[PDB]
């Protein structure tokens, strides 16, 4: 983004900063973070979530909508393949064997995009289902293994960091359903300040700083267990 | 080997021409079998009275310098639980959890064969200046 | 114009079970007339009545036992058929159907929901649904614990149906979906279904069942049902409850309705090795689970000491569409029609632009001919995950991807007319991956590399360019990281804030940027070693790919990731082997772009992550010990 | 083919001795052995199976062996023409050149490697057709029959795979088609083995799923008698798993006491058999040897189909026993086990010191080198647990759930052990002996995370028991056919458990 004739700064002069774990224990951690989730959703505050393919192949896809559909997510970020495997659950009731997948893109290709394929009737439930309804922003970054893709996708990916950093902006809470990939670039992304919450059943928990948590469950299971802790503090 | 009535005996007829046991009783290394619930048959040498075993490994730990510990995780922590501090422990396997032992103890996540080779090849480089 | 319903009575537990059924034939008595059956000493299984046959006006199809337990009460079942004037139908002797136990009417007469999978076989419901003539939908049961459609499915009047989910795989879920609509479906918890509530009576608006929670019988109750509850444990103890213990022979008539089945059937022949590789086998699993039947026909045998093997198979599906999914899946282990049944292509107009009609046929890695015009035509530019495109003036046929597509092209619709033609001790591998690549290199063969930054970080940079300087790198597929770490060690002798967002990452990429790529960075002495230098000394094509991580991408990364698409397919084209030492994303983008014949060599030191679909050798290591390792053998033919 | 070995002999008169080649490099004999004058061989060893290595080293003295270095091999050193006093080849190493000087070849180096390309060498290009004369086959032909749904099942993939890695070799029949289902279709299958060992070893493994002989080939079982205290005769057969008999006065016996890993025992006037251990083995006992006469025969969800298992076992079916570890402490599992030993769950405990100290620390001292010395010290005091349960010390956990309910436990010692607690065998032969006691007559065992001690408890289990491993490695994950694994949180899997069971009997 540097223009001709900026003047930027240099050296170090003149600059300051005023700044798998037992289900026991990760019930404890999905107890904490549910509590600051309801805090910051009673106030005007942002929730952006990043998410993987790995959330509908556990079984998260119920409970990531029903999080988006109580007001929990505010952003979406993600890929081609979520979106897919999430409306392929949708339709069919399974997922991920390859067959299916082309099918699915075909038909929202044919409907042109998620969203006239929701109203068309094609898709009824699913996470891109509540965005699209909820009117959540969502976007979702190309990667070379895309098949199709899907309409909604940007292929271009200076354009697809740009709508990422847009969606980044007012966070307070940064839901990631560990892609490493995509973790890793939106906490490149995101400044201080913003909790980190990075779940993932692999010892992939390398989250540099607490400024956040790390789970190490099954992302689905983490999911379950946030869903039914946040349905307490609504009865 | 029950049959030669030991491992020295089944060394010294012929029936065991090579091999880590075959060398520890040929340039008369002790060695100490602790024996184990999951034995399918005990070796004439395997200890099964274990307070024995545990003596004789407290016995052989003496004077000790450093321990190599090739893959036995149950038996690391209790050899460990035998040796004082001012020994130095390796420690060495894939898990890499079971590596965690606690700079006077050095653990080495990799294959414990692999450790083997290159530690005799170095050695070799180190003590075959001829 | 009534109700009528068959009872059997049962001539320290026993005791109980006698009051119950007495219980259970008064709360019937109530509702219907009760027929009875005189039972046989040997035959105590034989007061679950529903599972003598299934009855529909006058004809009833006497049942045929999977298990010999119950076959003995098979006559006396019959006898009492024939003694009250109905016209008994028996299956081939080879053909199982346990009656009402797997048979059950939708209650307002439409159709007969039948169940197929444990006891009752896929290939009788066309037998029932002509000799009842009434239509058949197909369900397919998936836990053992509901062997019996009338435990986990029970039609009720009103339109409604409590049945329970998770007894059914996902194609019959999708039917059930299909014909029922949500605000009519009684879903049923888990405790529930162990206790056998779907096995409940329902004459009009009553039910008759077991004790089952309130919580289930109010759900009842606020769609109009009265539910009434009887003690059956005892013969729960048997897998049997209310509804096992009755059989309804006055079911209701919609003239308008006539047999229909869904299902088809097909002979496919499958030769060669058969009975070794066990493709046979993987055939017939594969056929079950994608919901399907078979019954092998003819086995053949060549020459009897290791020659191949032909076979006839009849696969049966109850869905069109289930038949083209079994089909695909088989044709990928050749799986061609009997000679005499041999049809062609059949091909649709693309009215969309970059997109295909619904019914079209996904191609796979394999090679493929597909028979145009009556004649095989080799399919071009291989890939999996496309669509066939051909061509009649000429005989082509050829891969293109979706987005390609171009209106008014001829795409493969259907199925008809297509045939397909941690560890250690790794240094077997190493040495038979050598071998292979010396003879790959030696003759005229194309060697692909698609690398990732993990090559750079366990010290393998070295390595990998050797490998390029010696001939054994044709092309080069990575992204913009082991571009900027391979670069960043070779300058400042360290990838990763480390020995080989830190800002060295930052520092080499800015000067990368001020040079307008690495090439030329390369010319002005800023580069002078590494796996780039090597390929742009070397003149070894490479593309980086673009990742939504990239920091401040190098004007070589390729942010539009279709042409990056594009550009790998190109790079990939004429293959011989695929060293791909990377994350699995990239690794599997480029499986996704080649075919079959390739070889594949995956490295990775996750061993769950090493799943390619040998053709394909994978290794679980670090991938430096393994390029050391590499580069020693195949100095080893050199040396 | 090693079919075709036989006849060789038979045409050429002549004895044809049988090496297996494992190494897809060197597919043929003359590029990886090279017979030289002299008694000398130039061979590459790792070229060939164990079995095959074990013959050629029984048959050449160490003196006459030329192992060749991989390099040499790998540049087809063994592709060398040899006449009586002359050896051509490729260009080979120097060293290897001097070990050849050293016997009495000269070395005579000739360019070949445009042939190299293409898989031969200078002995390739030759065919020698003066050779001297100065009938015996080592093979050994059987052909056995398999009573099962080979097809429906992998039953001769499987049997077919077992034989050729055993360095056999085979040939399927006609194979005999079924009408239906109900009709098995099966088939006989000719297997060969170079060695009589080999073929006994094959069909060791073979017998195991059915392989019977043919009806008219055999009914009698050889037996060999014990000379030597706790030792066996060195043809003994082993045991398995599975549920045997054995043909002995032609009449068919099953025998008691299944274990695997252990020899057959029988006795004529009293005409059963048992399995007995080594150890156990007493002088005169007559032990079964070879192999004559005998004769074999999801994220929840798995929860749901186990605890339905449980619930079915449980009203009287059969005793239940569950080994435990300290992992079923550390992830917050001590009450949920409790609750199964209170509600009849749990018919015997299999465990170690550890748990049980981990337990008992968890019940008096809470905390969700250690404290353990201090309350194993206190256990000490008392003189044991259940003592210690009767004392107001210990009231809660599940040593004290099983104390009170009076449900039978062992604890077997290990190496690790901290100074151990009264209960804890610490003799391991006595430890094993208990062991096989309380596995008697089970139907289901709940192996709660214990690798090696699950495995050692399983081994002691006949075959007929279904088994539910749990670990959060598929490393604990051994099987068999009656018994599946889970890949969860022991502490999770115990919890779904408990819930599942709940409300349900």
């Amino acid at each position: 983004d540097l223009q001709v004739g900026d003047r930027v700064m240099v050296g170090v002069e003149g600059i300051r900063t005023i700044k798998v774990s037992s289900e026991r224990r990760v019930e404890l951690l999905v107890e904490q973070i549910a509590w600051e989730m309801r805090q910051i959703r009673d106030q005007g505050g942002k929730i952006v979530v990043t998410a993987g393919p790995v959330v509908i192949h556990t079984g998260g896809a119920q409970h990531l909508s029903h999080l988006v559909r109580e007001g929990y997510v505010h952003a979406l970020l993600g890929g081609n393949a979520i979106a897919v495997h999430d409306i392929e659950q949708a339709t069919m009731g399974t997922s991920l064997g390859h067959r299916h997948h082309l099918k699915i893109i075909n038909s929202v290709r044919r409907y042109g995009g998620i969203r006239q394929a929701v109203e068309a009737g094609f898709i009824s439930k699913g996470v891109m289902y509540e965005c699209v309804k909820n009117n959540i922003p969502y976007c979702l970054a190309g990667s070379i293994r895309d098949d199709g893709p899907l309409p909604d996708t940007e292929m271009n990916l200076v354009r697809a960091q740009s709508r990422y950093s847009e969606l980044i902006q007012g966070a307070d809470m940064i839901l990631m359903l560990s892609s490493m990939l995509h973790s890793i670039g939106v906490g490149n992304m995101t400044p201080s300040g913003v909790k980190m919450v990075c779940v993932d059943i692999n010892p992939a928990v390398v989250t540099k700083l607490s400024d956040s948590v790390g789970v190490v469950t099954d992302v689905g299971l983490f999911l379950s267990l946030l869903v039914r802790q946040l349905q307490q503090l609504t009865r | 080997v029950r049959r030669y009535g030991g491992i020295r005996q089944a060394v010294e007829a012929g029936f065991i021409s090579k091999g880590v046991m075959y060398e520890c009783v040929k340039n008369n290394i002790p060695y100490c079998l602790a024996g184990s619930i999951r034995d399918d048959g005990p070796l004439p040498d395997t200890e099964m009275n274990l307070v024995r075993a545990q003596s004789r490994y407290s016995e052989l730990i003496q004077g000790a310098d450093m321990i190599l510990m090739l893959s036995s995780m149950l038996h690391s922590i209790g050899v460990g639980n035998m040796t004082p501090s001012g020994v130095k422990m390796v420690c060495v396997d894939i898990n890499p959890a079971v590596v965690t032992k606690l700079v006077e103890s050095v653990g080495v996540v990799t294959d414990v064969g692999l450790f083997l080779s290159l530690l005799v090849r170095q050695l070799q480089q180190l003590t075959r200046p001829y | 114009d009534d109700i009528r319903i068959l009872m059997c009575p049962p001539d320290s537990s026993q005791e109980r079970a006698v009051e119950q059924w007495k219980k259970l034939h008064q709360t019937i008595k109530e509702c219907a007339i009760v027929d009875l059956v005189k039972p046989a000493k040997g035959w105590p299984d034989m007061v679950f009545t529903a599972n003598a046959g299934l009855v529909l006006g006058e004809n009833v199809v006497l049942s045929r036992f999977y298990h010999k337990e119950r076959q003995g009460e098979e006559p006396y079942f019959k006898a009492w058929f024939e003694e009250n004037g109905f016209t008994v139908y028996e299956l081939p002797q080879d053909l199982p159907f346990e009656g009402a136990g797997d048979a059950l009417f939708d209650r307002e007469g439409r159709w007969l929901w039948a169940g197929y999978g444990f006891r009752s076989e896929l290939d009788s419901h066309p037998y029932i649904a002509k000799w009842l003539d009434t239509e058949v939908v197909s369900l397919r049961l998936i836990d053992e614990r509901f062997y019996h459609l009338d435990t986990c499915f029970c039609p009720l009047s009103g339109g409604y149906l409590l049945y329970y989910p998770p007894a059914f795989d996902a194609y019959s879920n999708r039917v059930i979906e299909m014909r029922i609509p949500p605000e009519k479906r009684i879903i049923v918890e888990e405790l529930d279904a162990v206790n056998f509530a779907c096995n409940a009576v329902n004459v009009n608006d009553i039910i008759i069942m077991n004790l089952v929670s309130r919580t289930l019988k109010e759900k009842l109750a606020e769609a109009g049902f009265k539910v009434r509850e009887t003690p059956l444990t005892e013969f729960l103890k048997a897998g049997g409850a209310a509804k096992c213990l009755t059989l309804r022979v006055t079911e209701p008539i919609l003239p308008d309705v006539h047999a229909t089945v869904s299902i088809e059937s097909r002979v496919i022949r499958m030769e060669g090795h058969l009975l070794d590789a066990g493709i046979l086998n993987q055939a017939l699993d594969l056929v079950v689970e994608n919901s399907g039947s078979f019954r092998v026909l003819n086995f053949n045998l060549g020459v009897e000491r290791n020659s191949t093997s032909s076979a006839e198979v009849r696969v049966s599906a109850p869905s069109h569409q289930i038949m083209e999914e079994i089909m695909t899946e088989l044709i990928d282990l050749g799986a061609v029609p009997p000679p005499q049944e041999l049809c062609d292509i059949n091909t649709e107009t693309v009215t969309q632009g970059g997109v295909a009609p619904d019914d079209f046929y996904v191609s796979t890695i394999y090679p493929t001919e597909v028979r145009v015009n009556c004649e095989w035509v080799q399919v071009t530019g291989q890939r999996m995950d496309a669509a066939i495109v051909v061509t009649s003036n000429p005989p082509s046929a050829r891969c293109v991807l979706l987005r390609d597509l171009q209106v008014g092209d001829r795409v493969m619709v259907g199925v008809e007319g297509i045939r397909t033609i941690s560890e250690r001790r790794v240094e077997l591998l190493v040495e038979q991956i050598a071998w292979e690549m010396r003879q790959i290199r030696d003759q005229g063969g194309k060697i692909v590399v698609t690398a990732g930054p993990v090559v750079i970080h366990t010290g393998g940079a070295q390595h990998l360019s050797h490998l390029v300087r010696e001939g054994y790198v044709h092309a080069l597929l990575g992204g913009n990281a082991i571009a900027v770490h391979d670069i960043e060690q070779a300058t400042m002798g360290t990838s990763l804030g480390v020995d080989m967002g830190h800002r060295h990452h930052l520092k080499i990429i800015n000067s990368v940027r001020r040079y307008g790529g690495i090439r030329q960075a390369v010319e002005a002495g800023f580069i002078s070693k590494g796996v780039m230098y090597e390929c742009v000394k070397n003149n070894i094509p490479y593309c980086l790919a673009g990742s939504i991580r990239d920091d401040g991408p190098l004007p070589d990364t390729e942010m539009n990731l279709v042409r990056a698409q594009s550009r790998y397919s190109e790079l990939i084209q004429g293959a011989d082997m695929i060293l791909m030492l990377s994350s699995m994303l990239h690794s599997i983008g480029v499986g996704n772009m080649t075919p079959s014949g390739v070889k594949m060599v995956c490295v990775d030191i996750n061993p769950a992550v090493v799943t390619k679909l040998v053709e394909s050798v994978g290794v679980v290591t670090d991938v430096g010990l393994f390029l050391s390792l590499l580069v020693r053998q195949l100095q080893q033919l050199t040396r | 083919e090693l079919d075709s070995h036989p006849y060789i002999a038979k045409w050429l008169d002549t004895e044809v001795v049988s090496l297996r080649l494992i190494d897809e490099r060197f597919y043929h004999l003359d590029t990886c052995f090279c017979p030289l004058s002299g008694g000398y061989l130039l061979y590459y060893p790792p070229a060939f199976d164990a079995y095959s290595n074990r013959v050629i080293e029984m048959r050449i003295p160490p003196e006459k062996r030329i192992i060749v270095e991989e390099l040499d091999a790998v540049n087809f050193a063994c592709n060398a023409v040899n006449v009586n006093d002359i050896i051509i080849m490729n260009l080979v190493s120097r060293t290897l050149k001097e070990k050849l000087a050293e016997a009495g070849f000269k070395v005579r180096e000739t360019p070949l490697t445009e042939f190299l390309k293409a898989g031969g060498a200078a002995k390739c290009l030759t065919l020698r057709v003066t050779e001297p004369i100065l009938a015996t086959v080592s093979i050994e032909s059987r052909v056995i029959r398999m009573e099962g749904h080979l097809l429906d099942a992998g039953i001769l993939n499987q049997a077919l795979d077992l034989v050729v890695e055993n360095s056999g070799s085979f040939r399927v029949l006609n194979f005999n088609l079924g009408v239906e289902r109900n009709s098995t279709s099966s088939a006989e299958v000719r297997v060969s083995a170079p060695s009589h060992q080999i073929m006994e070893e094959i069909m060791t493994e073979l017998i195991d799923l059915g392989a019977v002989p043919p009806p008219q080939e055999l009914c009698d079982i050889n037996t060999e008698t014990v000379t030597q205290g706790g030792v066996a005769p060195d043809d003994f057969y082993v045991s398995t798993i599975y549920p045997t008999e054995v043909r002995v006065n032609c009449e068919w016996v099953q025998v008691t006491g299944q274990r695997m890993d252990a020899a057959i025992v029988v006795t004529s006037n009293p005409p059963s058999a048992r399995c007995v251990l080594l150890r156990d083995l007493q002088v005169g006992d007559r032990v079964m040897v070879g192999v004559e006469g005998i004769r074999t025969i999801r994220v929840e969800l798995l929860v749901e189909q186990i605890a339905w298992e449980m619930r079915q076992i449980r009203d009287q079916g059969g005793k239940i026993v569950v080994t435990a570890g300290p992992v079923v402490i550390h992830t917050g599992g001590a009450q949920h086990l409790s609750h199964l030993v209170r509600e009849g769950y749990v018919h015997a405990l299999l465990g170690g010191n550890a748990i049980a100290v981990h337990d008992i620390e968890q019940a008096t001292m809470g905390t969700s080198h250690r404290h353990h010395l201090k309350i194993i010290n206190s256990v000490r005091r008392y003189g044991g647990i259940r003592q210690a349960v009767e004392a107001g010390f210990i009231s809660k956990g599940v040593m004290y759930e099983c104390v009170k309910n009076n449900i039978p436990y062992c604890l077997a010692g290990s190496i690790r052990d901290d100074g151990p607690l009264p209960d804890t065998e610490m003799n391991l032969v006595r430890a094993q002996s208990r062991y096989s006691e309380l596995i008697q007559g089970a139907d289901m065992i709940l192996m709660l995370s214990s690798m090696l001690h699950s495995i050692g408890v399983g081994n002691m289990t006949p075959s007929g028991v279904k088994m539910v491993c749990v670990d959060i490695n598929p490393a604990v994950v051994t099987g068999s056919v009656e018994s599946v694994g889970v890949v969860t949180d022991v502490g999770l899997f115990l919890s779904l458990l408990v819930r599942q069971l709940q409300q349900l009997t």
